[PDB]
């Protein structure tokens, strides 16, 4: 089973699949490969809560049906920053503008 | 005509399969190769339905004519009926350019009328007004299967 | 009922005509053997006042409603010329009502011999 | 696997695999000579559109070649205009 994935970080964003039987741990060695930080300068998140190294994705609650190719999962994402790992942010993406009256 | 169906006597058992989130209509090509619509499946619908080997089947879109593919292609031929069983014809959406999805879209949202008061480039206009039709297509495959023979 | 010598007559008429292939093979009477429904087509009963399919003339002769051959003639007759009145001159289907009227004709003429 | 980075007009970073990327000939045009190696930046694209069409580059790789159900690609009424001119552009 493939589950699909927006990693977010400030205005980055990773987009990449994965196994649902693979593990958090794995998916920070993903992130490590792309944005060179090793895992434990990471601390990966599916909503408020903060995903342990050793669950599957289908433990945090990752699965086909919520992560769609179409429509990913969002994991935030949150480095180690000045000594100590900074509170989870994610700039939001830009808003459509208002519809066309011909649309409307 | 190349594209038409075969003056066969074969009888042909069909299940025609909707694995689409749209109303199907089913298209016919007569021994002429003129198109003929057949009654519309709606989704996650199948019909066992009687046909005739070397039949020609098209699959579109009922209220847009957007075109479907069937057994991943775009026509359908009834073909060799295995230990009695009728021929499966799976019918699903393609997968779209996200142009041509887009420009279904934009359809479904705008009167062809005012299609020329949206703020988008000049050609957009003459793609939005490019309808999906079943002769266009059937055109296009015309060429396509002239070219491999 | 009718006397059992003119049911075997009707029978083997209507056999004939049912039965007729062409030079390619294709039985004639096939898509005449069943009217399209009133749902599908509404313009065929609009249009045609008297509709007739070959099921419906098997029945009238099991039925004996049927006391002759000119009763029989009567309602093929009817078929062909209502297949001639909705349909275009030229189509496939025109073409074969006209072929059907000619073999009608034929196998009375060897049942009466 | 080889990633590339699409930057939107309002300075958001989609990173995707190059292969993803490739499903348009605008992205190789540009990735082929234009500020690093493997970055693209949109002036025109913003945002809540360039996200959507990172998604469709996914759906199409996923869903090319399958025997599966092919879901419906989503695209909401606000985002449909933008969408349309960028898929235009991107020639996708
Ligand atoms: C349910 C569902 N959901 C999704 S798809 C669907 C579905 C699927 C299947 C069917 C039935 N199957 C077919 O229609 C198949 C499919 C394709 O393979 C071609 N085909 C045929 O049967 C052709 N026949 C032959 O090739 C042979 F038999 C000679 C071998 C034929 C069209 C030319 C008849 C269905 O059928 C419903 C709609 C199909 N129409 C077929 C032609 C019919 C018909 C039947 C009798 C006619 C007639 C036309 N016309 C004309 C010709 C066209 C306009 C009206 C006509 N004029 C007459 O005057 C007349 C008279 Br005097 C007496 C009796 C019948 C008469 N008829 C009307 C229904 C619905």
């Amino acid at each position: 089973m493939d589950v699909f994935l927006m990693i977010r970080r400030h205005k980055t964003t990773i987009f990449t699949d994965a196994k649902e039987s693979s593990t958090v741990f794995e998916l920070k060695r993903i992130v490590e490969g792309i944005l060179k930080r090793p895992p434990d300068e990471q601390r990966l998140y599916k909503d408020d809560q903060l995903l342990d190294d050793g669950k599957t994705l289908g433990e945090c609650g990752f699965t086909s049906q919520t992560a769609r190719p179409q429509a990913p999962a969002t994991v935030g994402l949150a480095f180690r920053a000045d000594d100590t790992f900074e509170a989870l942010c994610i700039e939001p993406f830009s808003s459509p503008p208002e519809l066309p009256d011909v649309m409307k | 005509p190349v594209l038409r169906s075969v003056n066969s006597r074969e009888p042909s058992q069909v299940i025609f399969c909707n694995r689409s989130p749209r109303v199907v209509l089913p298209v016919w090509l007569n021994f002429d190769g003129e198109p003929q619509p057949y009654p519309t499946l709606p989704p996650g619908t199948g019909r066992r339905i009687h046909s005739y080997r070397g039949h020609l089947w098209l699959f579109r879109d009922a209220g847009t004519h957007d075109g479907l593919l069937v057994n991943q292609t775009e026509l359908f031929v009834p073909s060799l009926n295995v230990d009695g069983q009728p021929i499966f014809a799976n019918i699903t959406l393609p997968v779209y350019t996200l142009k041509e999805r887009c420009l279904q879209v934009v359809r479904s949202l705008v009167k062809p009328e005012n299609y020329r008061r949206l703020d988008i480039v000049r050609s957009l206009y003459e793609d939005l007004e490019d309808h999906p039709n079943v002769q266009k297509d059937l055109e296009r495959l015309t060429q396509e299967r002239i070219a491999h023979q | 009922p009718n006397p059992p010598k003119l049911t075997k007559q009707m029978n083997a008429i209507i056999d004939t005509v049912i039965n007729y292939k062409d030079s390619s093979g294709r039985q004639l009477s096939e898509v005449f053997i069943q009217l399209p429904s009133r749902k599908e087509l509404p313009e065929y009963y609009e249009l045609i006042r008297k509709p007739v399919d070959f099921k419906k003339i098997k029945e009238r002769i099991r039925n004996h409603k049927y006391r002759s051959l000119g009763d029989l003639e009567k309602d093929v007759m009817l078929l062909c010329h209502n297949a001639q009145t909705f349909n275009l001159e030229g189509s496939q289907i025109y073409e074969d009502s006209i072929v059907l009227q000619s073999v009608f004709k034929s196998a009375r003429q060897k049942i009466a011999k | 696997m080889m990633y590339v980075k699409l930057i939107s007009s309002d300075g958001h970073e989609f990173i995707v695999k190059r292969e993803h990327a490739l499903t348009s000939g605008t992205i190789k045009a540009m990735l082929s000579g234009p500020n690093e190696t493997n970055e693209v930046n949109f002036r025109e694209i913003p945002s809540h559109v360039l996200s959507k069409v990172c998604m469709y580059f996914t759906y199409k790789v996923r869903y090319t070649n399958s025997s599966t159900e092919i879901p419906e690609f989503p695209i909401a009424p606000e985002i449909a205009l933008e969408l349309l001119m960028a898929a235009n552009f991107l020639d996708c």
